[PDB]
């Protein structure tokens, strides 16, 4: 929906996508019912990782819409989700350098270089290197 | 009607200044003439207390007597509080002089002997002294013994019994003032505000507004006083029970558009954390969801000229915040959601 520039319904959607991830579970291999997915759809890697990568989708959104406080709230759990993607550090810190600058960027620059893949499934990583940006290092950089 | 004014008057000083502790002068002599006077208004209000210009008069006097004093500062003296303590006024006197420890001994064995005959007298024509001050002795405990083997603190608090009575208590000193017409009722409210506790009075007042006449001009005037002062009626919406207030507001309809706004209000400061799926405020005094959740419910269960009004202020407040249909965006949202 976004693509096609719907913003109500692309937040409603991203919405229900969080939701299920954290009032549910799905490695509950328990009851052994079926052919259940061994391994794709288990892995806590991809859990992680999608979990921030729906994050980010929606505090674009919230951006994209004007938002930009609700969006900030998005990025903030993203990053208390996976703290090594760096995707979610440009978004974080091009909205703390647009709004209040000085002490949180470089508290997070700080928190970058305390930090410096694995299996994920492939949908997943191409959904990240898609939405991604490519001028990431450069202001990683700044 | 001019004797008795300096009767009056001279009664009530004699009266404000028994309860003090300057009592050392004081003899047979003086509790005797305090009896005598005693028994000359208990006599009073028996002949001609009812429905005539003396009545009236007379309330005129006591009332304007306890606005001068008012009741601040110098001394709280209950002095008799109303006509109705005309009748026994010779009780009170006698209570307090049992209690002012000042008193002289022969005093004290004169007054006691004048109380307390004996059944020597058990024949009398007046309801004397001594029956009446027995008969308060038998309600006092009946009461304590109620309070303590049988009753209940009701939950629904204008049915409870307590609360009951300072209700009416406070409803008779708003139709005194009201027909006193010396000083506005607001300033007698905002004057007890500030002396008694305020959690108890509030209480009270919830109760007070739903008692039916008894001559609806108390509650009219409570209404009044409480629309101008919000800070109050800030803590009364946040202290009370939910079904409570879902009847104050039925009963009342110029409560209810204010009351949604400081419900609505109080919605507008939560934010909802995604990790543990409930909203949440930032500061500690703001309601939680729970209660919240509570208050819209007992108003939604309802009857109808109170539903359609709240659930018409809720919609508008969600198409207000943006039109989601899903959780996690519009505290209206969630809230609408939980009634079905
Ligand atoms: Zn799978």
């Amino acid at each position: 929906w976004v693509q096609l520039g719907a913003q109500k319904v692309a937040i409603s959607e991203f919405s229900r996508c969080l939701e299920l991830l954290f009032r549910a579970t799905p490695e509950e291999k328990e009851q052994g019912a079926a052919f259940n997915c061994e391994q794709g759809c288990k892995s806590d890697a991809a859990l992680q990782q999608l979990r921030a990568a729906a994050l980010i989708s929606r505090g674009l959104e919230w951006v994209a819409s004007g938002q930009d406080t609700k969006a900030l709230q998005d990025f903030l759990l993203s990053v208390q989700m996976c703290p090594g993607n760096r995707d979610t550090y440009f978004h974080l810190l091009q909205t703390l350098k647009r709004l209040d600058r000085r002490d949180e960027a470089t508290a997070l620059w700080w928190r970058l270089e305390a930090q410096t893949l694995w299996s994920l499934p492939l949908y997943l990583e191409s959904y990240l290197s898609w939405i991604r940006p490519s001028d990431r290092d450069a202001f990683l950089e700044e | 009607m001019e004797s008795l004014l300096q009767h009056l008057d001279r009664f009530s000083e004699l009266l404000a200044v028994s309860s003090t502790t300057y009592v050392s002068t004081w003899d047979p002599a003086t509790v005797r003439r305090a009896l005598q006077w005693a028994r000359y208004l208990r006599h009073i209000h028996r002949r001609f207390g009812r429905h005539g210009p003396i009545r009236t008069a007379l309330e005129r006097r006591l009332h304007n007597q306890w606005r001068q004093e008012g009741g601040f500062g110098r001394g709280p003296v209950p002095g008799l509080a109303n006509f109705q303590a005309l009748g026994h006024c010779d009780v009170l006197l006698s209570l307090r002089l049992l209690e002012n420890r000042a008193l002289g001994d022969a005093a004290r064995y004169h007054l006691v002997q004048q109380l307390f005959p004996g059944p020597g007298v058990r024949d009398a024509d007046e309801e004397t002294l001594q029956e009446s001050l027995a008969r308060l002795a038998r309600r006092r405990s009946a009461v304590h013994m109620l309070r303590f083997n049988g009753y209940r603190e009701n939950p629904n608090l204008q049915e409870d019994s307590l609360m009951k009575t300072q209700a009416e208590l406070l409803l008779e000193r708003l139709q005194e003032v009201g027909k006193a017409e010396a000083e506005r009722p607001a300033r007698f409210l905002s004057s007890l505000w500030e002396r008694l506790p305020q959690n108890n009075f509030l209480k009270v007042i919830a109760v007070a507004l739903l008692q039916p006449p008894l001559s609806g001009e108390g509650s009219q005037v409570l209404v009044h006083w409480l629309l101008g002062n919000s800070e109050v009626f800030a803590a009364f919406c946040r202290a009370l029970p939910a079904g409570l207030l879902t009847l104050v507001t039925s009963r009342h309809p110029a409560l209810s558009p204010v009351y949604l706004g400081l419900l609505t209000d109080w919605g507008q400061r939560l934010h909802y954390d995604l990790q543990k799926g409930i909203w949440v405020g930032t500061e500690s005094q703001d309601v939680p969801w729970e209660e919240l959740h509570n208050r819209f419910q007992s108003l939604c269960q309802a009857p109808p000229p109170l539903k359609d009004k709240v659930l018409t202020a809720l919609e508008t407040c969600k198409a207000q915040d943006g039109d989601f249909e899903v959780p996690g965006l519009s505290i209206w949202t969630d809230l609408l959601l939980a009634l079905r």
